DNA sequence: GTATTGATATAAGTAAAAATGCATAAT
DNA sequence: ATTATGCATTTCCGACAATATCAATAC
RNA sequence: GAAA
């Protein structure tokens, strides 16, 4: 029963509200049928399916893998209540130590209370839906990795408890070695009971040969001269798990809703009803989540709120033209457009003779190793498209919903993982609107204006666009008429699926005589160029990166990768005096491409190495040179970095002060925290990490750190796993590396998020991928002022001048590290108190027992009373001395400095208001 | 007739590359008795020498000064040590080449591309007679040079398909240990296997009395190698070397499935057979638990086992109907 | 005796050394 | 005190990334 | 694969 049909059918717009109502009331089972758990719609689905095939006879094959994991679950399941039995009897004594073997019992006794919480059944469903799904992942050819399994089971049952718990409630964490102990002892009762039935040949009789053999085997395996245990899959069951019933034996359970998202309100309430998701995705971080609970109590994350409701409230549906043409596209099975092609087993050429050159035999094992590669990643890639092209047709007609998280920047992201608008061109061409809005009378220049950046032309004047547009009508047309068996002109852009949805759109437009009053559905983009360079420009003030990222209004769209490589164009012509032939070879090679990545990562703190591989990815395409053309890359990075040292100037001074920020930030130690003893030596722990917040009051925590990795003794073998549930000090480089990109996409988010929230209040739909914002045709103008005047509000005040004061009013009381030769009379004074309070401790004081006195000199002056803050005063310590002098940066021991973060970098005087009627700031 | 390099012209040299050399005249005559070249090849007038990594040159040119061969090559391209071979050796019948002998595209241009070194190819039932090769691989990370040798050895192409050449190579001591462990030993590994199945070795000199518990005894007895002090090779600063005599044997297994065999066998190398066959695929177990009847062998770790039980293993397991495919062991990094 | 953290070897061409991309730390 | 020396822009999607054996210590 |  189609909606989206008889949504458009109705003429009257009560009479499509009732429909509204109606339909939301009546999704409510459905919705709670999506949302029903993983565990329950397995064990239901098998035993359904176990159920039709004892009715029908005796049928394996074609149902086999359900049958299969029926069987496997049925006869698997006695193994795990007597290993519960056995661990309830070895504790319930709870009496004798060293009970049992060393090995076995001494594991029990770690192990067991995280065994019995959870029911039995419910261990068995999630490792065989654990064990399917990560099948050819890690590099293995068919099959996964112990360490990935062991964790992936371990975490899969200790989530499974937490909803549990929080569902009875309407016990903080497992280790991570408890997690592979449960990971590790369910994984091999499951190699131990899974069979399968393969039928061989005889070497020596040439005949067939029949018996069972093991589904699930453990093994290791070499990459240079390193171990790697793996688990295998065998190829009965790899035929069946990368087939068409995938879908049917592994039920997704984060999907599209069909009912509106629950509103944020609280940072643990809000997506889907049923299911709990944090407002943030914390990887592996604590302070994250306290932080995020800190700001969810004070209330000052409420524009992120409406931002994020707004996003989550916009609905959608499948485009059933688009999806026609897809599958009639898969089903032919030659591969189309970016789908590889459907192919069995894989293809090898001839080995040489045994005793030919070592080098002939390198080079045929290197081929075989890229055609295995190959292989395996269109067999990938394939099964990525069979998958959302099933959830394509299971929500097919229907209305939609995408509620959105944040990740630990902010940023925002849809809840479904696998069929969303933030996938490749098919899954953008494969979702429109559910609300279809009138053109009017710009909606056909902003429909024509799509389909000209949809074919790569977004970098032409407006009145360039809708000629070239005006001047496709007959490709349009042909290309709507007959997608396939015709000329296929949509397939030439560079969004081929969009660029069909647009051309379906415009030619049902022009079968009319009266455009103005046509219903779309078609999103339209209008994303900034190089907005991370708009934003560094904003922060700085600088005019010129104003004006050449078309912040400055001007008559035509500026585009700084065609300038830089222009520019890198005349250095490599002006090279051409000496000619070496490396420069000759690549002089004229240039593309705005390369440049394009190479300039938009620089101001993020680009390396060599990166910027090699960066240019050297989007150049082999070119095919300039062999795959030794690396040094070409360098030679091209050495360069282009000339280049854009030479061009941007004021953005590379603020990456350099958040970079120093971080450092002194990273090389600091807190006074109350760190003043207990750590008896490492005069290396105190380093425990801070680079915190601030967004204008939307979002706190943000780099959780990089310092990871410990250790064996960890399981069933199966002893996996190399890290804990990042332990402290552990900041990683410097990390931190340094990681805040001048995390400041502007946070930058980039709150902007985001303001715009939406300003739409949603002004009434539009609003959707976005990041710096791209999605809506109908006829709001584009209506979203264009919101942005230009949300990004004039954001940028209003002086943002840096704000996190350096966060900074420091965070940071008042915490101390550097630095060495000054005692030479200087001032350095000198620092080691003779050092010896003098030495001699007063009365034994030999370090640098913990420094900070110790000066923090508690501090609680002295923080006493209410007048009497400890006058001895505090009177008391001088080693950092109390040093409060004044500002000059010993640069002028032996090492001694202790206070934090003092350098001075922000001169901002040109540029009105951000300019961009008011800046055309091209967003296209 | 041959100048010998001395002590303060090998000493002005600047960069070894970590490789140690050897300068003492006497310790060379007594290495030669020890060898007792003179009896293998009956015509050393007539005989052509292969020289890899020469360095100093002292031995090569004590070869030429003793035995006066029909051809001698030296292949060095490292620069500084070419230099000196070069301004040294010039005006002898010695013979420098600036190759390095690591590309495996320098032994074929050599050979069969510019003519000019070319081995005599003889029959398999006896020691090449006409062609014999020297190489000085002492570099700690150059180990990867004389296993990828000894896979040569295995697949008869680098310099093997002329017969059975003759191997002398001077390795650090942990390289001799690791090659010269017999079964049981704690220092036996895949290496080791390896030399036992291509090769006949034998210890003809070490620099260290104090390395030679990590040999057997009873080998050690056999072999008794010649022993010197630290101080006859000029970089003091590296660890102890050692010199070794390789007879490539004749073999009767299949090269591709013996290395499977060994080398995932191996890994595991002190857990007892009956527990180590479900890591070579689905159903190694039992099949060879059927198909073994022995008894001490279900019991004994492949740390344990030797060559023959090797064979016999590989032999079951060409034998296995259900056998995994050897080619597709490996990742999909790059 | 049992128990424990650290050192060492694995494979074997996408070398190691010497000379660099580069900053940070160290023996 | 310049020598070694680990690492190479950030984020998300399942998006990763070694294991075995031993050799003295500690209890 | 998606974005800066
Ligand atoms: O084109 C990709 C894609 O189909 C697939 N693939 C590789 N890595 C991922 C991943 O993290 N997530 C998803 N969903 N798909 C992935 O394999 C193809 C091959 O990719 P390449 O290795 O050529 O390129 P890569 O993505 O590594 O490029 P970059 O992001 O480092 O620039």
């Amino acid at each position: 029963i189609n909606f989206f049909e008889i949504y458009n059918s109705l003429p009257t717009l009560e009479e499509k509200k009732a429909f509204e109502s109606a339909l939301n009331i009546f999704n409510q089972d459905r919705q709670k049928v999506l949302e029903n758990r993983a565990t329950e719609a397995a064990r239901e689905r098998w035993k359904h399916d176990f159920e039709e095939a004892k009715a029908r006879g005796d049928i394996s094959i074609e149902k086999n893998l359900n049958v299969k994991l029926w069987k496997w679950y049925n006869e698997m399941l006695p193994l795990v209540k007597e290993e519960i039995n056995h661990c309830r009897s070895l504790l319930s004594e709870k009496l004798s130590d060293k009970k049992g073997l060393n090995k076995v019992d001494t594991n029990r006794l770690g192990y067991g209370p995280y065994l019995t919480l959870i029911d039995p059944g419910k261990m068995c469903v999630i490792t065989i839906l654990e064990l399917l799904k990560l099948n050819s992942t890690g590099g293995v050819i068919e099959g996964m990795r112990t360490a990935r399994a062991v964790i992936s089971v371990g975490k899969a049952i200790e989530m499974e408890f937490r909803s549990e718990q929080v569902l009875k409630s309407e016990k903080i964490l497992w280790p991570q070695s408890i997690r592979a102990r449960i990971g590790s002892v369910l994984i091999s009762m499951l190699i131990q009971v899974a069979k399968v039935s393969v039928q061989g040949v005889d070497p020596v009789t040439k005949a067939k040969v029949h018996g069972e053999a093991p589904a699930f085997a453990h093994g290791y395996q070499y990459h240079n001269g390193s171990k790697l245990g793996v688990l295998k899959i065998h190829k009965t069951l790899i035929r069946q798990l990368n087939g068409e019933r995938l879908i049917a034996s592994v039920q997704p359970q984060l999907l599209p809703m069909l009912v509106e998202p629950k509103p944020w309100v609280n940072w643990r309430s809000g997506g889907y009803h049923y299911t709990q998701s944090t407002l943030l995705r914390t990887k592996d971080s604590p302070e994250q989540v306290a932080y995020l609970k800190a700001a969810s109590d004070n209330g000052d994350i409420d524009r992120v709120y409406d931002g994020l409701n707004v996003l989550g409230r916009t609905p959608w549906t499948v485009n059933r033209k688009v999806f026609d043409v897809v599958s009639q596209v898969w089903n032919k099975g030659e591969g189309f457009l970016d789908i590889p092609g459907a192919q069995d087993e894989m293809v090898l050429p001839p080995a040489p003779p045994k005793n030919s050159d070592p080098s002939i035999l390198r080079a045929w094992k290197l081929q075989v190793k890229t055609i295995a590669n190959k292989f395996s990643s269109d067999r990938s890639n394939r099964c990525d498209t069979n998958y959302k092209l099933e959830i394509a047709r299971a929500f097919l007609g229907e209305k939609l919903y995408f509620p959105h998280n944040l990740d630990f920047r902010g940023r925002a992201y849809p809840l479904s993982p696998h069929f969303n608008h933030l996938g490749n061109d098919m899954s953008r061409g494969l979702l429109i609107f559910w609300h279809g809005k009138k053109l009017g009378p710009s909606g056909l220049k902003w429909l024509k204006i799509h389909l000209s950046n949809l074919f790569g032309f977004d970098k032409l004047p407006l009145k360039d666009r809708v000629a070239f547009t005006e001047s496709h009508l007959q490709d349009i047309k042909d290309s709507a008429e007959n997608p396939l068996t015709g000329d296929r002109w949509w397939t030439t852009a560079d969004k081929p699926w969009q660029a069909l949805a647009t051309c379906f759109e415009l030619n049902e437009v022009m079968k009319m005589d009266n455009p103005e009053e046509f219903i779309s559905h078609q999103p339209v983009h209008q994303d900034g160029t190089c907005n991370g360079l708009q934003h560094y420009a904003a922060l700085g003030g600088d005019v010129e990166g104003a004006t050449q990222v078309n912040l400055v209004p001007s008559d035509k769209p500026q585009d700084v990768y065609a300038h830089v490589a222009r520019l890198v164009q005349k250095r490599l012509e002006i090279a051409a005096e000496k000619g070496d032939e490396n420069a000759k070879i690549l002089k004229d090679k240039i593309t705005r491409k390369v440049v394009k990545q190479t300039v938009m990562t620089n101001v993020y703190g680009v390396t060599y190495v990166g910027a090699t591989f960066q240019i050297a990815k989007q150049l082999s395409p070119i095919f300039d040179d062999r795959k030794e053309s690396l040094d070409f890359s360098k030679y091209l990075t050495k360069h282009v970095f000339s280049a854009i040292r030479e061009l941007f100037h004021s953005a590379h001074l603020i990456q350099d002060w958040l970079g120093e920020s971080a450092k002194r930030i990273s090389k600091s130690i807190r006074l109350d925290v760190d003043e207990k003893s750590f008896k490492n030596g005069n290396k105190p722990d380093f425990m801070s990490s680079v915190i601030w917040t967004t204008p939307l009051g979002l706190p943000i925590v780099q959780p990089y750190r310092e990871e410990s990795k250790k064996q960890v003794e399981t069933n199966l073998q002893t996996v190399f796993i890290s804990d990042p549930f332990a402290v552990n000090p900041v990683n410097a480089r990390r931190q340094k590396a990681g805040l001048p990109p995390n400041f502007i996409h946070s930058l980039d988010a709150s902007h985001m998020l303001l715009s939406a929230a300003e739409c949603g209040k002004q009434g539009l739909d609003f959707a976005s991928v990041h710096d791209s914002y999605w809506t109908h045709a006829s709001d584009i103008d209506t979203m264009n002022v919101v942005l230009r005047e949300q990004f004039i509000k954001l940028h209003e005040v002086d943002l840096v001048l704000r996190l350096k004061e966060e900074f420091d009013q965070r940071y008042k009381n915490y101390v550097k590290i630095g060495k000054l030769k005692r030479s200087t009379d001032l350095a000198q004074k620092i080691i003779r108190i050092r010896k003098d309070l030495s001699r007063k401790l009365g034994r030999s004081t370090t640098l913990a027992d420094e900070i110790y006195f000066e923090k508690k000199r501090q609680e002295l002056l923080n006493s209410p009373l007048i009497e400890d803050r006058n001895v505090g005063e009177k008391m001088v310590t080693t950092v109390s001395l040093f409060e004044d002098i500002t000059d010993l940066d640069a002028l032996g021991m090492s001694v202790l400095l206070p934090l003092r973060l350098p001075e922000i970098p001169p901002k040109g005087d540029f009105d951000v208001t300019v961009l008011r009627n800046s055309q091209y700031f967003f296209s | 007739s041959v100048p010998i390099p001395g002590i303060k012209d090998i000493s002005k040299l600047k960069f070894f590359y970590g490789f140690k050399y050897l300068w003492n005249p006497t310790v060379y005559n007594k290495i030669f008795d020890k060898l007792d070249l003179t009896k293998t090849y009956k015509h050393p007038e007539e005989l052509k020498v292969l020289d890899l990594y020469p360095g100093v040159g002292i031995q090569s040119a004590i070869f030429y000064n003793k035995y006066c061969p029909r051809q001698y090559s030296l292949l060095e391209k490292r620069s500084s040590l070419y230099k000196f071979l070069n301004a040294k050796f010039e005006g002898s019948p010695l013979q420098i080449l600036k190759r390095d002998p690591y590309d495996w595209s320098t032994y074929s241009n050599l050979i069969d591309e510019e003519r000019i070194f070319v081995p005599e190819v003889q029959s398999s039932d006896h020691i090449n007679d006409k062609f014999l090769t020297v190489a000085n691989v002492t570099g700690e990370g150059s180990e990867g040079l004389i296993m990828q040798w000894l896979s040569c050895i295995g697949n008869k192409n680098w310099l093997y398909r002329f017969g059975k050449v003759k191997m002398l190579l001077w390795m650090p001591s942990t390289t001799a240990r690791k090659l010269l462990a017999r079964p049981g030993m704690h220092s036996r590994s895949k290496c080791s296997v390896v030399r036992e199945a291509f090769t006949d070795t034998k210890l003809i000199a070490i620099s260290d009395a104090n390395e030679l518990k990590g040999f057997d005894s009873q080998c050690i007895e056999e072999w008794d190698p010649i022993l010197f002090s630290a101080a006859e090779i000029w970089p003091t600063k590296g660890k102890p070397i050692a010199l070794v005599e390789m007879d490539p044997i004749d073999f009767d297994f299949d090269v591709d499935n013996w290395d499977y065999v060994t080398r995932h066998l191996m890994i595991l190398k002190r857990t007892p057979l009956n527990t180590v066959m479900d890591s070579l695929g689905h159903g190694g177990q039992q099949y060879f638990n059927s198909r073994i009847t022995d008894k001490d062998l279900l019991k004994k770790c492949p740390i344990d086992l030797t060559n023959d039980e090797f064979i016999y293993l590989t032999k079951l397991f060409m034998e296995w109907p259900f056998k995994p495919d050897i080619l597709m062991d490996f990742v999909d990094m790059y």
